[PDB]
């Protein structure tokens, strides 16, 4: 359990992918040329995990970038680390899907899946033992979320034993008033249950909420809420980064954090929140915990703890770390499910991120993710019901019985948190 | 002169099995490269020490043991530290990839892939053997590795060596130290799936050592590390009768004998004393009587259970050090007039007793202190059922729902194998009820 | 028939097709299968200049599709700011009720198109209003957390 193979999709996908490789590689100590400029041996110790060794000691990416829109490529390689990914690696269409889910998934996005796919079999065959993917991407257009969901479909049946994991940016008319987005993010959640093992659910709506009422931006950018997307990516993705005495995998992961399969939504936290250009333990326990720090606007007091997972970064007491990790648990016991044992785990890295001497990064598998749901699922009946804009869906072949699969399955998908929300240990 | 072949599986199995070699090379005085200055048969010989280690034409003293694991990273520690001259290269087996803390994954799909070289590399050893006694397993019960690849290994070794003991030092998980929420699962999976395979088994909670690392050692926060030297030493005690001259647990068959009345009631509890830290270098001396009474205390067991709630069905007493016999006599004595100790009616309330007159040796970077003699009690008591009923609750409150049942049905094993391994959990507890 | 040309020249932004059509006897008023109208699809489809076109040429404001949506609640559900202004000026229906008991205001409030939620409630858009399943857009802020949209309706 090794090599990971990214893939970042669409805009979104691409934006907030170039954001993690940007940061991801600043804790390594690895510049935009791809040499080790690093102090500290503990930085390539796991480095092969994202990244590939090249002649001269370099190090190249193990990213793959595709949008069906060509000028995205351009945005991609004119930033700091552009021209550190593999020139081979950018499988770019001629044009673009405009929001249609179904562009991305059955016709524009269906021509060009081949070739992505002859880019996957290369980085994964040249793999020692290959972990899985990882996807980034958005729910709310129609490359990163139709383009993006056959591309899942279709690495699921050529590799089935290996794991899917997306970073899936939902959407908010908060950040983009683009109707058609429940449609696109409602089709995309009916595939996610299916073909993913786990997925980050980063919301546009709490990020902005987060950006607004905490972080007083009046006005929030991409860049701004991206700032958020690359802390919580790096976070997350701390234990597989770096050796701890956990040898934490994809898989592991899986195994802990998901009781029953299609409950695999999780939200993910991030403390201290900070904005760009601009803390003890109890109280970094206390803040990874709290509803304002969520990336996905969902209070966790509205339901119960299935599963959670915490990181904390930088020098600090481990036993003041358990002292306060059991504390949480004891005044917030009502919020954790009773009939799984020591559902709580909890790892410490010695390196921190970067303009941060502590941080806590929080992954919770929560029933309270149900209110992200039935919110997308509140707009996508609004529009269904009047079926606003949807010969832009059946022109390009899709069956409008797809629409009701999806809504019926997101639905069942909110029926199933609640269930275990009021199961009892008895 | 029979010898004992010592496998060790997973990252317990493997960490555990490390700090153990490191401790018999210096009781014996075998150096780190294999080299034994005291040792006047070269290339050979019928000592008691020849139980564990064999010799070759050059004078090296190698261990008669197996290191496997489904990954490489805790093997390639012990290819690379101290003792890397000193096991057998081809004794040391790894995968690449492990059974991600999953029972199903450890016994039916990554762990077939490898079953056939452990096995064949295990009849290397066997072939070299004049008179092989049996097999000591070392395994977390909690580990995808350690439960399920040990459950096939010992389903294996019942078919081709049927007439041999195995005996088997489990790791009992510990929520303080543990690292999967579905270790309940695991280990009631390889208990049932082992129970019949296995002719004893020592468990060793890490709650109960990670407790005395605490109390006794004043370790704030142990670590694997201070926790298997504690694990090392009280193994060491259990083992020195198979390496050493004596008339106590002479051979595997003899600890059957003492220590197992019936085939499934097979776990034993140890209580060891005395555990000082290194840092008091200058305390007083135990006597026999103060580190036999120790014995009779919940805090210093392997395992977390009290005694007093249960009725003992055999008592073994193993000392090491300045020890009089006729001072281990008065001790039983004073501690017989005691309504705490209470056999079956069915067993002869009987204390046995053997003495190995040289003191235990500390391992140097340990947190113990040098003591002029050590006890280590092996005893057989329905309280232990205590511990079963702990994890069979834990089982119990997930498996109600079935959550995490889908990782092992998805990995060839059946939703059926989970029902039958707990009621055998459940006749488990009924056949500590019966006895008493 | 000119009825069914004029259906698709307002949906497709035709400005000088639903001028010809007009003048040549188009039914301004005529409905599709499910009962929309040239100005409904205007609404719909964001042709702002249509919709003020067929409004000097008798389109009824509040025509009502099989579903009972007005013009008034597709560009509300849509979020066309303009459109819902210029069919308010000119006798739109403010608190008129679909068959899933929806007014303008609650597909204002379920869309998050917060403006139009402030010109709909300066109109005298009805708080209290309730849809089928009893909420009110007041309702629905609070059950989804919608802050900004909780503050809005406080006014
Ligand atoms: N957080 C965040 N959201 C983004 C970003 N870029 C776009 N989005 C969101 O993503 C959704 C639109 O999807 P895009 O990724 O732009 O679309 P696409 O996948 O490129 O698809 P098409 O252009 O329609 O073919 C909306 O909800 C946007 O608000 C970004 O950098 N950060
Ligand atoms: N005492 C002790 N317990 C250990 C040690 N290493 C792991 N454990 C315990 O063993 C359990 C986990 O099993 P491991 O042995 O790490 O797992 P494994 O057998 O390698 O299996 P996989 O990694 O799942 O393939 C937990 O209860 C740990 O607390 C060790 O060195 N000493
Ligand atoms: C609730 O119980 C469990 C949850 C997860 C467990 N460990 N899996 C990982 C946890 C991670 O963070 C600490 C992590 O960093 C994100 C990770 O990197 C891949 C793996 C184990 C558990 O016993
Ligand atoms: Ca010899
Ligand atoms: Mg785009
Ligand atoms: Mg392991």
């Amino acid at each position: 359990m090794r090599e990971i193979v990214h893939i970042q999709a669409g805009q979104c996908g691409n934006q907030i992918g170039a954001k993690f490789w940007e940061v991801i590689s600043d804790e390594h100590g690895i510049d935009p040329t791809g040499s080790y400029h690093g102090d500290s041996d503990l930085q390539l110790e796991r480095i092969n995990v994202y990244y590939n060794e090249a002649t001269g000691n370099k190090y190249v990416p193990r990213a793959i970038l595709v949008d069906l829109e060509p000028g995205t490529m351009d945005s991609v390689r004119s930033g700091p680390f552009g021209q550190i990914f593999r020139p081979d690696n950018f499988v770019f269409g001629q044009s673009g899907a405009g929001n249609n889910w179904a562009k991305g998934h059955y016709t524009e996005g269906a021509e060009l899946v081949d070739s992505v796919l002859d880019v996957v079999r290369k980085e994964s065959e040249s793999c020692d033992c290959l972990q899985g993917f990882q996807l980034t991407h958005s729910l709310g257009g129609g490359t990163g979320s139709g383009m993006g969901t056959l591309l899942i479909s279709k690495i699921r049946e050529e590799y089935p034993d290996r794991i899917m994991n997306t970073f899936s940016v939902m959407p908010s008319p908060k950040v983009s008033d683009t109707v058609v987005e429940p449609y696109n993010a409602t089709l995309s959640v009916h595939q996610l249950v299916e073909n993913t093992d786990e997925t980050y659910c980063i919301d546009n709506e709490a990020l902005y909420d987060i950006c607004f009422r905490t972080l007083k931006l009046t006005t929030p950018t991409y860049g701004d809420l991206n700032h958020l997307v690359s802390a919580t990516m790096s976070g997350v993705t701390t234990c597989l980064r770096f050796p701890g005495q956990l040898n934490a995998d994809l898989r592991k992961l899986a195994v802990n954090m998901v009781p029953f399969p299609r409950l695999h939504f999780f939200m993910p936290g991030f403390a201290p929140l900070t904005s760009r250009g601009s803390l003890t333990v109890p109280e970094l326990t206390q803040q990874m915990f709290d509803s304002k720090n969520m990336m996905a606007a969902c209070d966790p007091r509205h339901g119960r703890y299935l599963t959670v997972a915490a990181i904390f970064r930088g020098r600090m007491s481990m036993k003041e770390v358990d002292e306060q990790m059991l504390n949480v648990q004891n005044k917030n016991s009502s919020y954790f499910v009773e009939w799984i044992p020591n559902n709580v785990k909890t790892a410490v890295c010695d390196i921190p991120p970067r303009g941060l001497k502590m941080s806590a990064t929080f992954i919770g598998n929560s029933t309270a993710i149900q209110e992200l749901f039935k919110r997308i699922s509140e707009q996508f009946t609004a529009m269904f019901r009047r079926k606003a804009f949807l010969h832009w869906y059946t022109g390009e072949g899709m069956d409008e019985m797809e629409f009701t699969e999806a809504e019926s399955n997101m639905n069942d998908l909110v029926s199933e948190y609640q269930q275990y929300q009021d199961a009892t240990a008895d | 002169m029979r010898e004992c072949i010592s496998i060790h599986v997973g990252q317990a199995g493997v960490q555990i099995g490390n700090a153990c070699w490191e401790l018999y090379c210096l009781e014996h005085g075998i150096q780190p490269d294999g080299q034994m200055p005291s040792d006047k048969t070269i290339g050979g010989g019928d000592d008691s020490f020849n139980t564990f280690f064999s010799e070759t034409g050059a004078g090296k003293h190698v261990p008669r043991a197996v290191f496997v694991d489904l990954e490489p990273t805790v093997i390639d520690e012990v290819r690379t530290g101290t003792y890397r001259q000193l096991f057998h290269p081809e004794q040391l087996i790894t995968g690449k990839e492990d059974a991600a803390n999953n029972y199903a994954r450890g016994h039916y799909t990554i762990g077939k892939e490898i079953i056939d070289l452990v096995l064949d590399r295990i009849r290397k050893l066997a072939d070299q053997c004049t008179g092989l006694q049996g097999f000591l397993v070392f395994h977390s019960f909690g580990g995808g590795t350690g439960s399920g690849f040990t459950s096939l290994l010992m389903e294996r070794l019942s078919v081709d060596y049927g007439k041999k003991s195995k005996l088997e030092f489990s790791i009992y998980p510990a929520p303080q130290v543990s690292t999967a929420v579905v270790e309940p699962y695991n280990s009631i999976l390889t208990t049932h799936t082992t129970l019949e395979h296995s002719d004893c088994a020592f468990m060793v909670d890490n709650e109960a050592i990670y407790d005395i690392c605490r109390r006794n050692l004043d370790i704030e926060r142990p670590t694997y590390t201070n926790l298997n030297r504690l694990i090392s030493q009280i193994v060491s005690s259990i083992t020195a009768s198979l390496r050493f001259d004596g008339a106590l647990n002479v051979d595997l068959t003899e600890f059957q004998t003492n220590l197992v009345p019936y085939p499934r009631i097979h776990f034993p509890l140890a209580t060891y004393a005395p555990v000082i830290s290194a840092e008091k270098a200058y305390h007083e001396q135990l006597s026999v009587a103060e580190i036999t009474n120790a014995c009779f205390e919940p805090a210093n067991q392997m395992v977390k259970c009290d005694p007093r709630h249960g009725k003992y069905m055999a008592c073994c007493l193993l000392y090491r050090g300045d020890v009089v016999p006729k001072d281990v006599n008065a001790a039983i004595a004073t501690i017989k007039t005691k309504r705490s100790i209470q056999f079956v009616d069915w067993c002869p309330t009987g204390f046995k007793v053997g003495i190995n007159y040289q003191p235990p040796t500390v391992v140097p970077g340990g947190d113990l202190a040098k003591v002029q003699r050590a006890v280590c009690m092996l005893s057989n008591t329905t309280a232990i059922a205590e511990a079963w009923a702990r994890l069979d609750h834990k089982f119990d409150l997930m498996y109600a729902k079935r959550a995490f049942v889908h990782w092992y049905v998805g990995e060839g094993m059946e939703e059926g194998e989970f029902s039958e391994a707990r009621e055998d959990m459940a006749a488990l507890e009924k056949d500590y009820e019966e006895v008493g | 028939d000119l009825g069914k040309k004029l259906l698709e020249a307002a949906r497709a932004g035709q400005d000088d097709e639903v001028r010809i059509l007009m003048a040549n006897g188009a039914d301004v008023n005529a409905t599709d299968a499910s009962g929309l109208t040239p100005l409904h699809l205007a609404a719909t489809y964001g042709h702002l200049e249509i919709v003020e076109v067929l409004l000097k040429h008798g389109a009824d404001v509040n025509a009502i599709d099989i579903m009972g949506s007005t013009p008034l609640h597709l560009a509300a559900l849509i979020g066309h700011l303009e459109i819902v202004e210029v069919l308010l000026k000119h006798g739109a229906d403010v608190n008129a009720v679909d068959t899933w008991g929806d007014t303008p205001l609650h597909l204002a409030a379920i869309m998050g198109h917060l403006e139009i939620v402030e010109v709909l409630l300066k109109h005298g858009a009805d708080v209290n209003a309730q849809d089928k399943f009893g909420k009110t857009a007041f309702d629905i802020s609070i059950d989804n957390g919608n802050e900004d949209l909780a503050e809005i309706l406080q006014k």
